[PDB]
RNA sequence: AAGCGAAACGCAGCAGACCAGGC
């Protein structure tokens, strides 16, 4: 975690929790194969017009 | 001078047809949006009213 | 001058032989 001024505003506790929470998405998400898609981000593709 | 009975006579035939042309090379959403009044309009219904 | 509905995201090498060829 990195905050403006190193000033987190929150005690160790909380971002622990947040942190835990952040890499029970990572486990859960690598178990279904879906991260290495993840990884790869920038996603902006549309065509729908009027039909 | 006026015109003897104009709304008994404007045909709303003739009103889709120039609908039509004036859409032209318009994407062809906009030709059946701007189309579909006068096909309403066609095939409309007078109410006879209080009787 | 004009005027209308007045979040989040650019790889990588063997190396060392031996042969043929180039001016
Ligand atoms: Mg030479």
């Amino acid at each position: 975690e990195m905050a403006t001024k190193a000033d987190y505003t929150l005690d160790e506790e909380s971002r622990a929790r947040i942190k835990t929470r952040l890499f029970t998405i990572r486990q859960e998400m690598a178990s279904r194969g879906l991260w290495d898609s993840f990884r790869q981000s920038e996603r902006g593709e549309e065509t729908i017009e009027e039909r | 001078g006026d015109n003897t009975k104009w709304n008994e006579n404007q045909n709303p035939r003739m009103f889709l047809a120039m609908i039509t042309y004036i859409t032209r090379n318009q994407p062809e959403w906009f030709r059946n949006v701007l189309s579909i009044a006068p096909i309403m309009f066609s095939n409309k219904m007078a109410r006879l009213g209080k009787g």
